[PDB]
RNA sequence: UGAAACUCAAAGGAAUUGACGGGGGCCCGCACAAGCGGUGGAGCAUGUGGUUUAAUUCGAAGCAACGCGAAGAACCUUAC
RNA sequence: CGCGGGGUGGAGCAGCCUGGUAGCUCGUCGGGCUCAUAACCCGAAGGUCGUCGGUUCAAAUCCGGCCCCCGCAACCA
């Protein structure tokens, strides 16, 4: 994420590639520098150890800033775990659903688990009833990656945003 | 309790699967087990899920009338050969 | 790096055995524990079974291998690959 | 307001001796800092771990095992 | 077959989009740190970008085939 800028280039004759992708050829360093000055945007040596040192005529600092911004954007993207009960209270469930929706809106995945105990008779059924219902409620923000899946003491599902 | 010959299985990119079969032996009920055979190896083994004829949803298919039947989890569609149904 | 003053070392176990078998022409499998002994051309042609510490391993002997001690042709340690 | 079944041969308090604290204070050590020179990077020399082997004799285990018992393994030593 | 989108160190993801510039987290390997394990910190390895190819001075990037994945696609009796 660092390259030689305009006057930092000592390597004789440089490959004068613009900000667009246009070749001027193998100009002298000084000439290239002059050109850069004329056009405002700096001479960024993006490949010094190459066939003519690759001088990209862009504003180095500006470019770096742009890259940073892009990285930041990429960063903000997470998996958020909502953990339901088996014998479910309704208000709580609603709240959880709302939370999930919010997460989806933000851009985050939602891992929806249901905390099981022993008693594996109507537990999986209960889980199915819950998770599926939740999905039905919020199908327009999220599509299902992982279906109602058994983990032994859990039932997991994955709600992933409709469009990223 | 029946030997059936496959006429038209159905490829839906929407609905499902329906196997039109001509009876040769006895009767095909709704809760009977099914073996599907080709010329050499057996295609699929399982059960009958759904039963619905042209007229009405007839319970038992006697003599040799053509009846569609939905076959539990049928994997190979459009024109089979021999369906053999066994029951004690 | 070869190591001897004068009179190259052969042990009188096979040294005096192989010279008797110079009169019977050749012979078949001479198992000796002597690996200390250097090759003299009297042995050239014969079959010397040399002691690995376990196996009397057979060596069909040629004129080329003369400036060598017997135990070089008896690989005592086995394998390396893991 | 208020059990019992069941269960444990304890649950407890106060102090005491210590040990302990990302409690306090008073101290100290090349402990850090300040400084020099290294090790880790390279090659080899060793000792180990591991893995191979017919066997790689056995021990030593964080400092306080690891250029150690070994202050001298070609055979001997040597135990495998 | 239709159309849409995708295919990237082992896993999940950016970059393509703007023709030169391959990152991030989890794992794997090695070390350190600890009494010891995790966690931590460090390095180290690891991708030719599904592929056939073209392009062009130069393609993960532009184009197409094929392979796929994914979603939708009107017929069950
Ligand atoms: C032989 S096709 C079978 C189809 C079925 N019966 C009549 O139409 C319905
Ligand atoms: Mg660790």
């Amino acid at each position: 994420k660092e390259y030689l800028t305009n006057e930092r280039i000592r390597a004789k004759q440089v490959r004068v590639v613009g900000p667009d992708g246009k070749q001027l050829g193998i100009m002298d360093t000084r000439e290239a520098l002059r050109l850069a000055q004329e056009m405002d945007l700096d001479l960024v040596l993006v490949g010094p150890n190459a066939d003519p040192p690759v001088a990209r005529i862009m504003d180095y600092s500006k470019w770096r800033y742009e890259q940073q911004m892009a990285e930041k954007e990429a960063r903000k993207t997470e998996v958020k775990s909502i953990k339901f009960r088996v014998k479910i209270d309704e208000h709580d469930y609603q709240t959880k659903l709302g939370h999930i929706k919010r997460f989806l809106q933000e851009g985050h995945k939602v891992k929806v688990t249901i905390m099981f105990r022993g008693r594996e008779v109507a537990h999986p059924e209960l889980g199915e009833r819950i998770l599926n219902r939740v999905t039905e409620d919020l199908k327009d923000l999220a599509v299902v990656e992982m279906k109602p899946e058994m983990l032994g003491r859990d039932m997991n599902m994955l709600l992933a945003p409709v469009k990223v | 309790l029946g030997q059936a010959e496959v006429r038209a299985i159905f490829r839906l990119p929407t609905g499902k699967q329906v196997a039109g079969c001509m009876v040769t032996q006895g009767r095909i009920p709704r809760n009977a087990e099914v073996r599907v055979l080709r010329d050499g190896q057996v295609i699929w083994q399982g059960r009958i899920a759904s039963l619905k004829r042209f007229k009405e949803d007839v319970r038992e298919v006697a003599q040799g009338y053509e009846c569609g039947i939905g076959l539990d989890g049928f994997d190979d569609f459009r024109e089979g050969d021999v369906i053999e149904a066994f029951q004690m | 790096p070869r190591s001897l003053k004068k009179g190259v070392f052969v042990d009188d176990h096979l040294l005096e055995k192989v010279l008797e078998l110079n009169a019977k022409g050749e012979k078949r499998l001479i198992k000796t524990w002597s690996r200390r002994s250097t090759i003299v051309p009297e042995m050239v042609g014969h079959t010397i079974a040399v002691y690995n510490g376990k196996q009397h391993v057979p060596v069909y002997i040629t004129e080329n291998m003369v400036g060598h001690k017997l135990g070089e042709f008896a690989p005592t340690r086995t394998y390396r690959g893991h």
